[PDB]
């Protein structure tokens, strides 16, 4: 019976320690993914932004070529 | 605080700009020397939204004024708040931009936007939580509508996580005869669809046939139609500028009225509209859902409402405004999409415009919208399918092709307004 | 021993907030300078109200509180009011951009930000515990920090402290009072997310408060203020067996054990009262019998819902002022002979009773009467499903053509959370369907 009573604590102590260790694994996974996420977003509209002034120096340049005519 | 920075360029922007601080000036109780002398608290409470405090218990708009010729700008110094405007905050050149979006936007602009961000980036760094920017502009020029556009995509690549906002007057032949118009509008909201967050369609085709068919004026000057804008610009930033609950600040806002990010078009409307020697609760409702109301030239009932935000402004029985607005609801739901629940809010201001008891002011993401879109378009094509005028813009080195792919895109745009307005629950 | 510590999150949470520490000053006899005249034990002690309130040794008697918001504006006001003697700095904590009504931008984009601080915080009030016994968590559902950043909270809660109990009073929006379309997917996100790590939690539908104030306090267009006097009074009741002491009283933990049959089902109807202005209130004594018959008119629940159309798993009867097991006894028989109270078969049909001898009070300027005797009836129905239900429908009108989601993928989320959170709900609902159904 005393190895049933120390099996039945231990056990216990073993399933909240697993609850927490769960629930801050997940979050740090569920962090880590959001900010690869977020940051994959702002990411492609500054590489959309830069190909806008990628845009304007080359318009900027057939205008010059033009003018040389 | 929260602080918007706010952009003017060319003549439209800087014209509609004035009136807007010369108006929210006086509701603040600013006068042109930036002194308050108001009677209520109520007016300096997010005073700090708009305006910078300097020494002196002076306030100064945190705005910047842009044009690429000295006109208006020059006269925008000599009106009446003339002087409550940083002097360092203007920035100007002298070519001009001629009516030509690529001037604006790939040329003379880009020469002069680099000298625009040193003071953007100064208001910017001194502003304890910028929320984003408003920027007034026409979309039928050459400055506002394509040095404006370059400048919403180059300070969106330096604050890419703020709200970018827009004020965009489109253009009517009843109220320009400059025939390139249809161009640079349809160049302009080619950039608008990708890079703002929201657009308030300020329409010169509304705006001349409120002033004419409603107001009975024969010959409507510029001055009648930037009091219709500036009573508009005053009514939708009023949840932005006083203590209120409902859309109180631009993301709040941009989440509750816009459902798919390109779907960023707002018809706005103002009541009472009526002529001279010609205003309940009911009568004010219903008249700011009337299509004769809208500041854009669509109506409604021609579409449906994806979001709606209404601002009643002055004394009024609160009761009262919830059941009308209910009311109106009720007898018009085939105009309102049913997958988006609740989507009309309202917020009521105890703080009335100058010279009315009671106002109101109304925002609609309307799928309406499009017959604005189809009208520039059936322009923009009637000319470009003759490749008229053209030489204008490929001599500053676009070509055809930068034409069709914003004309594509504004079409595709209308495309997707069906769609939603096609859409349903089952 | 058996402290308590409150957290209140966002606007919502933090004017509630105001409401109910203001009413348990008043209760306990506590002046906004935190003194408390009648305490003759100065810097400590372990009497019942000592539960919510630390005390120092200058005499004052600090709520174990912590205000959180992402904006300033709604905490400044606490900073700078009535009762801002009352909370050292510290427990008030703001940051300067707001979640923007988004549920990604509380539990990740700003929410990160100040994550760590707020758990410093709370942390330095349960140091000052000798004996914690939880957190009362109040938010709403709709804000993006009431969503959000709580989900985020309750999440991190259960790794620090474990499975410390955890409870909360949650705002169910309604659209009288709403400020975001987008409320729906706040509401099953955060509901998702905090159900695993909440042990009980009473909803309260803005809906049932606005219009209970409108029917019985003849207030023609309620404000947050006259719904949250009301919303603090339930609370109260609630919390009353925790800051009050007697013979017939009986402990909230106590309720709990009959209120939750699994752990997923555990979100009470609170019923309340009686709610009745000053002017009817005059020269009409309402009797225990009365009072009692109130809490199975439905007009009178937190939240709107049908229980004579659902199963009883659970109810509770939480009495407060001038009232004797006789007369209860004798309303509780007469009401079984009477109403629509059908239980489950796997649950024993007793009403269970607690009596606290404290009478209710009433904040000065208020709508409510001052009464010499009021209730709660705490019951677990199937019933409360349908607000689950209501709100799942929303969502799904709305999520269907995936309206609004760019405002979250672009925060960083993912429409896989979408999905996942939305058959966790229909899991959850299968589970209210479930264990009304007889045994085989
Ligand atoms: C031509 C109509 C003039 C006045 C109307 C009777 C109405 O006035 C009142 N008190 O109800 C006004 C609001 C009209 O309904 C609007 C069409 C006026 C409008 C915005 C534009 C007209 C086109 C424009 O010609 C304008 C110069 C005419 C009159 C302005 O002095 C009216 C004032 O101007 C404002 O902008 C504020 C709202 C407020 O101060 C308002 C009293
Ligand atoms: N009963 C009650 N409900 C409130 C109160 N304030 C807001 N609400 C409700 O709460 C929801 C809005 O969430 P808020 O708490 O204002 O938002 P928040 O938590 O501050 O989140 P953000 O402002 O988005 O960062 C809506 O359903 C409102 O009707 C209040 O004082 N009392
Ligand atoms: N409503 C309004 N429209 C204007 C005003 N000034 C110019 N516009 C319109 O703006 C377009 C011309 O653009 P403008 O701003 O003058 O060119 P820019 O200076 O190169 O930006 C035309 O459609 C005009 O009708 C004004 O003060 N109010
Ligand atoms: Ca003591
Ligand atoms: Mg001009
Ligand atoms: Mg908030």
């Amino acid at each position: 019976k005393r190895e049933h009573e120390r099996e039945v604590i231990q056990k216990a102590i073993e399933e909240n320690n697993n609850f927490i260790k769960m629930a801050k694994e997940k979050l740090a996974q569920k962090m880590e993914s959001n900010k690869e996420n977020r940051e994959a977003h702002l990411a492609a509209m500054l590489e959309r932004l830069q190909e806008k002034d990628k845009h304007a120096e080359e318009v900027r340049k057939n205008k010059e070529l033009k003018e040389e005519a | 605080m929260r602080e918007i920075v706010h952009i003017q360029a060319g003549q439209c922007g800087n014209q509609i700009g004035a009136k807007f601080w010369e108006v929210i000036s006086d509701e603040h109780g600013i006068d042109p020397t930036g002194s308050y002398h108001g009677d209520s608290d109520l007016q300096l409470e997010r005073i700090n939204v708009y305006y910078n405090e300097a020494t002196g218990n002076k306030y100064v708009p945190r705005a910047i004024l842009v044009d690429l010729e000295p006109g208006t700008m020059d006269s925008v110094r000599s009106g009446p708040f003339g002087q409550i405007f940083r002097p360092d905050n203007f920035v100007f050149g002298q070519s001009g931009a001629g009516n030509n979006w690529a001037k604006g936007h790939y040329t003379e602009g880009a020469e002069l936007v680099d000298s625009v961000l040193d003071v953007v980036r100064k208001e910017s760094e001194s502003c304890d939580c910028l929320q984003g920017f408003q920027l007034t502009h026409s979309l039928g020029g050459g400055t506002g509508s394509g040095m404006g556009t370059l400048l919403i995509s180059k300070i969106r690549e330096e604050y890419p996580d703020r709200i970018m906002n827009t004020f965009s007057v489109m253009p009517s032949p009843k109220v320009s005869d400059t025939v390139v118009e249809p161009y640079n509008a349809t160049l302009s909201v080619h950039q608008l669809v990708e890079n703002t967050d929201e657009t308030y369609c300020i329409d010169n085709e509304a705006l001349y046939d409120i002033c004419f068919r409603t107001l009975k004026l024969t010959t409507p000057t510029y001055g009648d139609l930037n009091h219709l804008v500036s009573a508009t610009m005053s009514g939708v930033t009023t949840c932005l500028r006083f203590p209120g609950q409902l859309n109180a600040d631009l993301r709040k806002l941009a989440v509750n009225m816009v459902p798919f990010p390109r779907l960023h078009f707002f018809m706005p409307g103002f009541a009472p509209l009526t002529s001279r020697g010609s205003l309940t609760v009911p009568e004010l409702t219903q008249q700011m859902f009337d299509s004769k109301n809208m500041m854009a030239a669509c109506d409604p009932r021609h579409g449906r409402y994806l979001t709606v935000a209404a601002i009643f402004r002055g004394r009024m029985s609160m009761k009262e405004v919830d059941e009308q607005m209910l009311n109106v609801q009720n007898k018009n739901s085939s105009y309102f999409v049913e997958w988006i629940p609740n989507n009309v809010k309202t917020a009521v201001c105890d703080i009335p415009p100058r010279g009315l008891k009671m106002s109101a002011t109304f925002i609609g993401n309307s799928t309406a919208i499009q017959e604005l879109f189809k009208r520039i378009s059936e322009q923009f094509t009637a000319m470009f399918r003759r490749k008229a005028f053209l030489h204008w813009y490929t001599g500053e080195g676009m070509d055809e092709m930068e034409f069709t792919e914003a004309e594509s895109n504004m079409n595709d745009l209308v495309s997707e307004y069906q769609q939603y307005q096609d859409a349903t629950a089952d | 021993m058996r402290e308590c510590i409150s957290i209140h999150v966002g606007q919502a949470g933090v004017q509630i907030g105001n409401a109910c520490w203001e009413l348990y000053c008043l209760e306990h006899g506590i002046q906004p300078d935190g003194q408390m005249p009648s305490d003759k034990t100065i810097g400590g002690g372990d009497d019942s109200f000592n539960t919510f309130f630390s005390e120092t040794g200058a005499g004052k008697h600090v709520p174990r509180a912590v205000f959180v918001d992402l904006e300033p504006t709604v905490i400044d006001e606490v900073r700078t009011g009535t009762y801002r003697q009352l909370f050292h700095p510290e427990q008030l904590i703001t940051g300067k951009e707001d979640a923007a009504n988004n549920y990604a931008r509380g539990h990740y984009t700003i929410g990160k930000e100040i994550i760590d601080l707020v758990l410093d915080r709370i942390r330095k009030l349960a140091d000052q515990c000798t004996g914690l016994q939880g957190f009362l968590v109040f938010h709403s559902f709709g804000g993006g920090t009431g969503s959000g950043f709580t989900s985020l909270l309750m999440e991190r809660l259960s790794v620090d402290y474990g499975k410390k109990s955890k409870l909360e009073f949650s705002i169910y929006p309604a659209p009288q009072v709403s400020t975001a379309v987008v409320e729906p997917y706040n509401s099953i996100l955060t509901t998702h997310t905090t159900l695993e790590h909440s042990d009980c939690a009473f909803m309260v539908d803005n809906e049932a408060i606005y219009d209970i104030c409108r029917r019985n306090l003849d207030i023609e267009r309620p404000t947050y203020t006259n719904l949250n006097r009301l919303i603090s009074q339930i609370v109260s009741s609630i919390t009353a067996s925790l800051r009050f002491d007697g013979a017939l009283n009986v402990d909230l933990t106590e309720f709990q054990t009959n209120l939750v049959p699994y752990p997923r089902i555990h979100f009470p109807l609170a019923t309340y009262a009686p709610v009745i202005s000053a002017e009817k209130a005059y020269h009409e004594q309402l009797s225990v019998a009365e009072i009692t018959n109130a809490c199975f008119e439905p007009a009178n629940q937190m939240v709107k819902c049908d229980p004579r159309h659902g199963k009883y798993m659970a109810c509770c009867l939480l009495y407060r002022g001038d009232v004797v097991p006789k007369d209860v006894n004798a309303a509780i028989a007469t009401i079984k002979t009477k109403r629509s109270i059908q239980f489950v078969d796997w649950c024993p049909t007793g009403f269970k009773v607690g009596i606290n001898y404290q009478p209710p009070t009433v904040v000065p300027g208020g709508d409510l009467a001052k009464v010499q005797r009021a209730v709660c009836m705490l019951s677990n129905t199937t019933a409360i499903a349908e607000a689950w239900a209501r709100l799942d429908h929303k969502f799904d009108l709305m999520y269907a053509k995936r309206a609004f989601v760019h405002w979250y993928v672009g925060e960083g989320m993912e429409e896989g959370e979408f999905s996942e959170a939305r058959e966790d709900m229909a899991a959850l609902e299968k589970d209210y369907e479930e264990v009304g159904v007889d045994s085989v």
